[PDB]
């Protein structure tokens, strides 16, 4: 299943749902009266997360679902100094 | 045993109620309960402590709430401190003991 | 809970949680050795139930987690190390926390058993990696992030 | 084992294909998740056209280059053909 | 009627207050909003209605024993509310239900 | 218990316990994937409570303990690995049991988590060391030891 | 606190009592009408275990007490080829 | 961390001592075990006398030569001087 993530730039960020449920609030956003049980779009809009940070959090979703159990080498996540501050705030907001 | 102690304490609750007022019934009941915490500590398994005490409560102080709740009015409205303490310890263990006494005290 | 809110501090900076998970906590020579022992799972669980400071940092820098991942007798009492590790982790102990020497509890393990038992409890989060990348290159995060994140960055 | 970032004008899809897989099945995946016919979906790779016959093993999507921490990106354009319409996200300096 | 639309409403509002329960409530007495919405139900709705609910619940089951057919969903829903309202209690989750229903 | 005493055997010799701890046991594409996910701690515990042959050996040679320790997800669901390991060990499992390819369960681990989790349960015994020493140098143990030791030497 | 394990040849292998109770039967042989709660002899008469293998059993007791909780690449127990198959049934009798 | 097998004619005592310890501690131990005062017993090492003064660290009881899996034997003679008459262990059977 695929869910959409909308930034403040309008960038849709379609991500497989099982990877996108690692963050707590995206699980919470799709819960309650935001389920929309028709399986047509299944989108959540972030009014205060820029696109250059949703890209990083989606890359982290894929990275974490890939390396959740492979405790072999666990390669480091590449975080630029420019992206470092807003990425922390986004992970805090999403409980990522 | 729980069936046997239930009958014995129902009989004892009916016997104490036939010769004592509420100012003396509660002291005798708390005397029985304090002894019952000993008459079951030196005889029974440690798992049976809570069952015997709870069963003798709901045979002697929870089968006579009508006697205790009705007499709670005269106990509270005259500041019988020795009697009020005994009623509170008695009525706390009962499931629906306090929610009336509380009200009475508030009034 | 009242005493924990009073927040005692040992001369080493150990809070109540550190002494309940330590193995160097002194026990008197009398019969207390027959009953009292440290680390003890029940005592740590009770302290965490009363809202103890799970991320308390002593003078050296060791967190509540750093003291028991250093425990030197894992196999003998694996129950009372597993229970305390999972209790600390479920109580919010940041498993990536660094002391003044920047040593995570994985680094300060000195034991395969405790290291891997912590690794099984290390839910990797983007927040931890982002905080580590923020603090690694000295990015000014003062008042530019949530106040609940300034201490979080200070953990790393 | 090879991770891709499908890039439309603004849409982006994070897919996970195998080491050596055909372009047809990922094209079908994109069709299924956007509900569009395949005749207007042509996959790019750094301003290089692709057709529905090659595979990711020889296209350059090496598993040592498309690591999920920084997945290799591809482009799409949609025809009612269109060229690359990739828009950079943003970059606010510290 | 006011429990089926409220038990789900309590869980839905727990999701809405996800950041509050995670970053504020757990660190700092206080209860999670999912738990709080239920402890404001077993202290303001059920406990004042201990006499009315139980004496009506036992009357409905007694009518079933007599031969009548009460609303199974309503009776089972109210009875299940005594144990669902304390689902957040770690020690003895069936303590409210036992003392309010099983004993009488 | 009735089915366990029937002692089923898959074509690969997998007993009822082997399948419950194997992650290679297939689950059909319907909603059973949402619930019936293997290995399951509750299924293995229920099988062991019903007197399952914990030391059962397939035609390959793997016991109920060699099969689990090859689990490829030792961290995300570490609870249902640790629970099955302790349930096996505390009931009847021989931690040092040697399969047909001279492999200890520690040897067939391919995972630090499972290896050291099993090592925390390995009660060392002089009987096992003596059995290993007898098997390694090929002493003719026929009729010179109790019969229960002969199959015990065959275990190692 | 020093149990005296006699052997088939009279070799009294006096060992620490806590060390010897790592074996089931020595724990059982001192349990019951063999306690002798006087800390005078507390002797055990193995009338079926040779001295040369009871000595190895005692080295095993000390080795196990020392390296129980360590598991830090414990040294391999030296069992001679000729004394094995005697140590095997000795450890079968003296369980663990 | 030194392990010793103090040998009588037949009686053997399994003792453990620290890496920095002297002969007097072992004399006190064997007094506490054999009920023999130390003024009539003297320890030994591969059939040569040892003095009450020097420590076991330099006496040859190094940690890598008296490991618990193979402790080093120590003689013991009691005054009734009497020479060391330690009886060896039983002869292991030949390989079948």
């Amino acid at each position: 299943m695929y869910v959409k993530l909308i930034s403040s730039d309008g960038h849709e960020f379609i991500v497989k749902r099982e990877h996108a449920l690692t963050s707590g609030t995206i699980k919470a956003m799709l819960s309650g009266p935001g389920q929309f049980a028709e399986n047509e779009t299944n989108e959540v809009n972030f009014r205060e997360i820029p696109s250059h940070v949703l890209s990083k959090v989606c890359m982290y979703f894929t990275y974490k679902v890939r390396y959740t159990n492979s405790s072999t080498e666990i390669p480091e996540f590449p975080i630029a100094p420019e992206i470092a501050l807003e990425l922390l705030m986004a992970a805090n907001f999403l409980d990522c | 045993f729980l069936t046997e102690t239930g009958e014995y304490y129902k009989q004892e609750a009916s016997n104490l109620l036939q010769e004592s007022n509420c100012s003396q019934y509660m002291e005798k009941v708390l005397g029985r309960l304090k002894d019952e915490e000993i008459r079951c500590r030196k005889y029974l398994h440690p798992s049976s402590y809570t069952k015997v005490i709870h069963e003798c409560q709901q045979r002697m102080v929870a089968d006579h709430l009508q006697f205790l709740h009705a007499e709670c009015h005269n106990i509270i409205r005259q500041e019988k401190k020795n009697d009020m303490a005994n009623m509170y310890v008695l009525l706390r263990a009962v499931s629906t003991g306090l929610p009336h006494m509380i009200q009475e005290l508030q009034n | 809970y009242n005493l924990i809110h009073l927040d005692p501090r040992t001369r080493e900076g150990f809070t109540l949680l550190h002494l309940a998970v330590n193995s160097n906590t002194p026990v008197d020579d009398f019969h207390t050795n027959d009953v009292c022992s440290f680390p003890n799972a029940l005592v740590t669980k009770l302290l965490l139930d009363c809202g103890a400071e799970v991320n308390a940092v002593d003078n050296e820098g060791n967190s509540a987690l750093h003291i028991i991942v250093q425990y030197n007798r894992p196999i003998s009492d694996f129950l009372t190390l597993h229970s305390i590790i999972i209790s600390l982790v479920e109580a919010g102990a940041h498993t990536d926390m660094t002391n003044k020497q920047n040593k995570t509890p994985l680094d300060k393990s000195t034991t395969g058993v405790s290291e891997i038992l912590l690794k099984t409890q290390m839910k990797m989060s983007l927040k931890c990696l982002a905080a580590r990348a923020v603090r690694a290159n000295d990015i000014n995060y003062q008042d530019q992030i949530p106040r609940t994140l300034e201490e979080f960055v200070g953990f790393h | 084992d090879v991770f891709l970032m499908i890039r439309r004008h603004k849409t982006t899809i994070f897919t996970d294909a195998k080491e050596s897989s055909t372009v047809f099945e990922l094209k079908r995946i994109v069709e299924g998740i956007l509900k569009r016919p395949p005749d207007e979906q042509r996959l790019y790779k750094d301003d290089q056209l692709l057709d529905d016959g090659k595979t990711l093993g020889e296209c350059g999507f090496t598993s040592q280059t498309a690591r999920p921490q920084a997945p290799a990106t591809v482009g799409l354009a949609f025809r009612a053909f269109e060229a690359l319409c990739i828009e950079p996200f943003s970059s606010p300096p510290e | 009627r006011y429990w089926e639309e409220y038990s789900k409403g309590a869980d839905y509002m727990d999701c809405l207050y996800r950041y509050l329960n995670t970053q504020f409530i757990k660190k700092n007495p206080l209860m999670e909003i999912g738990e709080l919405a239920l402890d404001m139900w077993r202290k303001l709705m059920v406990e004042p209605l201990q006499a009315i609910l139980i004496r009506m619940l036992l009357r409905e089951i007694k009518n079933d024993r007599g031969g009548e057919d009460p609303n199974q969903k309503v009776i089972h829903g109210v009875i299940n509310s005594f144990v669902h309202v304390e689902q957040y209690k770690k020690k003895f989750p069936l303590k409210f239900y036992q003392e309010i229903f099983e004993s009488p």
